[PDB]
């Protein structure tokens, strides 16, 4: 439930 | 008293808001005499509780002056030296939980990270990371999310963090030091990994091979395994090419908790390119044909559930020639 980060 | 003189904010100003953070820096003893200053403890509890209901419910209250005041406060409470099977819990959770809550300020719509960048720097982010060795799960839970936010909002630290997590895993696998917040750290990476840009920078490619795979080999793997699996399958999804040393790595590092492997593998198979499947079908199946027999029962059943997978059974169909003889007839 942790949002993906546009690395 | 013993922390000045204040009260709820009906008045409206920010200077009051400042002072509350500031007397919320007054620390208390929850350990070496839990029964001390109970009235004062409750005040501090209420104050934090106040500030929270405030920052969530009324806009344009975060404002240039308060940034350093908020940070400073989070600094003064959380950055401490930690004590050392069933866990130890933070005696001070009744305060420290709200300091965790309150600091998520990070998520308030009018958080301008441009002002924040001044105070939420590398010196901070480090000692934040230092706290991931907390035995108390519900603290780690808080750090996991907190640190997540910081990454996704301060492009400026994205770099630095990556290095620092590297240097934890490296010390964890090699330098042999136990590092205690690995399942949380790993859940972070999954979302950093999902967001990775194409093509995978060969650095990421390498971290897979030198850090992510060796984790399988460690004794406590069960304790963080779900999240490890995610990172792996997130790689094999970004670049379908790494399948070859990934699966092999896994089969090498293979055994009980055979089941977890069995999970990771299906989750790996779910994303496998046909041309990449062939690369490992032979060794993979020899292994799997063993599990269907594996005396440990739930191992076998789990090995069985592969055959219910429509894609997996296509892949076998496509290749039944070489795969099928890896059962009897």
């Amino acid at each position: 439930r942790l949002q993906p980060i546009p690395e | 008293v013993l922390l000045h003189i204040r009260d709820v904010p009906p008045a409206d100003q920010e200077k009051l808001f400042i002072q509350k953070l500031r007397q919320c820096c007054v620390l208390f003893d929850f350990v070496s005499d839990p029964l001390s200053d109970l009235k004062w403890k409750e005040v501090k509890r209420a104050a934090l509780s106040e500030m929270v209901e405030y920052i969530t419910h009324n806009r344009n209250v975060i404002t240039e002056p308060i940034y350093p005041e908020v940070v400073h406060m989070f600094a003064v409470n959380m950055f401490r030296t930690l004590p050392p099977d069933e866990p130890t819990l933070e005696a001070a959770w009744p305060h420290l939980q709200l300091v965790y809550e309150f600091f998520l300020f990070l998520e308030s719509p009018d958080f301008q990270p441009n002002i924040a960048k001044k105070y939420i720097d590398q010196k901070f982010v480090l000692q934040l990371l230092e706290l991931f060795d907390s035995e108390d799960p519900r603290e780690r839970d808080f750090l996991k999310t907190t640190l997540h936010r910081i990454y996704g909002k301060f492009l400026g630290l994205r770099a630095y963090i990556r290095k620092q997590i590297n240097n934890i895993f490296y010390r964890f696998i090699y330098e042999t030091e136990h590092h205690n917040g690995i399942a949380e750290l790993l859940e972070i990476l999954g979302s950093i990994i999902n967001g990775f840009a194409l093509p995978l920078k060969e650095e990421h490619k390498i971290f897979l091979l030198k850090v992510l795979l060796p984790l399988h080999k460690v004794k406590s793997l069960s304790v963080y395994h779900p999240q490890l699996a995610y990172c792996v399958v997130q790689f094999l999804e970004k670049d379908s090419t790494l399948t070859e040393p990934v699966v092999m790595a896994l089969l090498k590092y293979w055994p009980p908790k055979e089941v977890m492997f069995l999970n990771e593998l299906e989750e790996i198979l779910d994303v496998i390119e046909p041309s990449e499947f062939v690369k490992i079908m032979e060794p993979l199946f020899r292994q799997l044909a063993k599990c269907v027999s594996s005396p440990h029962f739930q191992v076998a059943e789990r090995a069985l559930y592969y055959w219910n997978n429509e894609y997996i059974m296509s892949l076998i169909s496509d290749n039944a020639a070489k795969i099928l003889p890896i059962m009897f007839p």
